């Protein structure tokens, strides 16, 4: 399973489609309606559309009702009729979506185009979001992509992460059982292979090719920080250089700069992080100022 | 019959958020205002005096 | 049993149809209707239908009237006559429709055509929505749409999730039980089945398909996080790799660095994320940020 | 490992896309809209484009809706179809972003021109960031950028650090494995390596080079102090030479002026400058005064 | 190491570079863009340039 879960298949892809909804049947909890007219407004529309006129002048304050926006991914290779996932966020000043049902709504794509048309029940969890919420199979597709997948003899793999070892591993994997040469790799993304003329040959082959499994090798080494969540996640490639760190309120356990030794593997690398007894949050500042100075000998990424 | 015609260079980033822009960030403005019909013709002056106010002394 | 629940056969695919309606016999939980004039002018315009012209200018203050939408789905090959179920919601400033009925409602279609009469009395649970309710067997189909089925030898099964693999193994399972030809993959998403010409035989050719069974191959190693409810699932193939985490207010049981084995299992990868004594709403960042280092081998979805 | 951790490869390169979206099903943590009339002016102009003309004139004030600026990195190599991370931050008086999911928004380049269409839901914390998330695989590449990669016989691998002693071992470790004249320094951060004509060639040709190993010579001598988080680092290669240290509520444990030993290795530093019995505060100061007369024989850096 | 440790190599220098930019995502913790008028500005000349005129 390395080569489905590493690449991907040039032309199978999937698209983003985006729409705008009414969601009613809500306990009191939809838009004041006051201060967002748009709701009113296209709920007019829908009744004028269903064969009932209420005149312009008049003041409409809905409780039941919220305007909402639904997205929704487009699969790869979707026909008509087959039903998609969507997610229904609410737009203005709506308490929660409970218990709401999303009325007919026409997915657009970025061509303003509809492929896809979305009606159902959604279902909020219930420190749980109120106003977002999913509906399972709740919309069908109406329209197809046309695509240029059976056509031609090259097929490429697309890395999700870029690796010249990567893709010589992957080009020599797919050259090792099927063929001397069945794949090409063109850049450190990109795994060309030669593919049979015609439709169902090539779903043949890929399906072949996807399930195979590739020795992955050393990739990198680095330190993700995400600060705004206050976090530290090192990969097996990080080491240590011998190094002296001090900071505030930390102390040998008899000075306030302690020596890190140099460290080899992961294990080594989180025993001499370990021994300063470091929060988080120090540990970050540390990691940057190691960063710094030379002594983490790794790729420092703040996310 | 009025004619309104215009021309020019307009900057997309003056466009504002209605889609419209005032006259004057237009670069090559070329603005006019014509009419025909006897009402624009009783506004030409006739041709003797049209030569006078070119050709006499004072 | 499996063929069915993996696929589905092409024009064979459900609508959306959706009405406007009254719901009336609630016990003074109705609309305002001073807020609501479509509810006042709905109820005007069936009370002329029927019989009775009420003055225009006249003040109506009802209480156990609440205009509402209808949604239903109308099922493949329906016939008229039949009967499908309806979800009734309410629409502006109503408390409840606990014992209501529905009045006579025609759904339209996206076409703005009647598919289907509804009328019946609404079942509200009764921490339960009060403006929703269901109503089974509450619409009789009126119209049935013309379909392509029985005409030609090609039937489209469409897979559910786009895989070269199932596409591939489905295709061999119907041509091993079904003769040399009987099945052709076109993409990660649609076999190409060759039906007798006929009615009846494709019936009977797609009765024999539907309940043979495929062995489901392994499917890409995804990690699900729903941040609105707070979950978080994983499938079998996920997998981990050695690498360290720290996080706020999380300790090795001794720094804020723990280590992560490699896993390569799921049983392996649920130790380990258990090791680190991570609340859900911690492990989501945690994950996170082991996608963005690469210890989780695996594709992150944020839904 | 050495070689990919320590250089990296000449057009193998991320570039820096930015863009303005908004942000929808928030728990009423969105924008005041009364204070950022941007806001409801994209809201409006995304109803324009899906069919809703709202009145020039009205008010609208929205609670669930915050606007957004959109930050990602386009990989190198990257093909279209493929996805990325995308960071998402608040613009204007907004709580929170908690449950919010991001609408279609494209990703311009420099050259203001769309390479990424993001939209999808944003993962927030939850002392943690309210107004800053991030989207795994949130934003899809649309364009493509030509390359260079595959003509001419040259690569150059870029040091991430000036060294002339690391440039020539990287230039003699090079030619050691792959030849006599296989690789040629051209300054102290620029190693050329002649690979072979061709695409496939140069990815093996590089594929070798990168998981080499180099053995990493001294790399100066230097202290990091980084007074906005009061942290100091020292690096292997930090002496001292013997001299006096005076500071304030510090003294002999019986003067205020002690001696600081000369120091040769590291250990030696540490003790010496532990046995003062200083904070890092007064260290910092300590150690800037030391550079200045001449103690501290390394390289004093303040970030 | 004492020679790269006491001198520098002519030619072999670090410029100073400098930049001006927006930092967004603030816990409410940005400018008051009451008195500092620039902040508004470069933000208005941002959506300006994304397509944004406010």
């Amino acid at each position: 399973e390395r080569i489905r879960d590493l690449t991907s298949v040039q032309g199978v892809r999937e698209n983003s489609l985006i729409g705008y909804g009414l969601v009613v049947g809500l306990d009191g909890t939809g838009d004041q309606t006051t201060q967002t007219p748009f709701t009113t407004q296209t709920l007019n529309n829908m009744l004028s559309q269903l064969g009932i006129t209420v005149p312009t002048g008049t003041n409409m304050q809905l409780k039941n009702v919220a305007a909402v926006m639904v997205t929704a991914s487009y699969p790869p290779f979707a026909r008509q009729g087959q039903t998609i996932d969507v997610v229904v966020s609410s737009m203005g000043n709506a308490k929660s979506l409970r218990g709401g049902t999303l009325l007919m709504t026409p997915l657009k794509g970025v061509d303003s185009q509809v492929y896809a048309l979305a009606q159902g029940n959604i279902l909020v969890g219930g420190v749980n979001q109120l106003n977002g919420g999913r509906i399972t199979n709740g919309a069908i597709i109406e329209r197809e992509l046309p695509t240029q997948f059976g056509a031609g003899n090259t097929i490429n793999l697309q890395l999700n992460d870029e690796d010249f070892t990567m893709a010589q591993q992957i080009t020599d994997a797919i050259n090792r059982a099927r063929g001397y040469g069945s794949a090409t790799a063109l850049d450190a993304r990109t795994v060309q292979v030669r593919v049979p003329s015609g439709n169902s040959s090539q779903v043949r082959f890929l399906a072949d090719i996807q399930n195979m499994e590739v020795n992955v090798t050393p990739q990198d080494a680095k330190v993700v920080i995400n600060s705004r969540t206050g976090s530290v996640v090192m990969n097996r490639e990080v080491t240590l250089d011998s190094c002296a760190v001090a900071q505030g309120n930390l102390s040998v356990t008899g000075g306030s700069l302690q020596s890190v030794r140099s460290s080899a593997n992961l294990n080594s690398v989180v025993r001499a992080l370990n021994a300063l007894g470091a929060t988080p949050m120090d540990l970050m500042s540390i990691l940057q100022s190691m960063q710094s100075a030379g002594c983490l000998r790794a790729k420092l990424e703040i996310i | 019959t009025e004619f309104i015609r215009f021309s020019g260079v307009v900057n997309p980033r003056t466009i504002s958020g209605s889609n419209s822009v005032p006259s004057t960030q237009v670069a090559d403005a070329r603005i006019e205002y014509v009419g025909n019909g006897y009402i624009n013709e009783a506004q030409n002056m006739g041709w003797l005096q049209r030569f006078f106010l070119n050709l006499s002394p004072m």
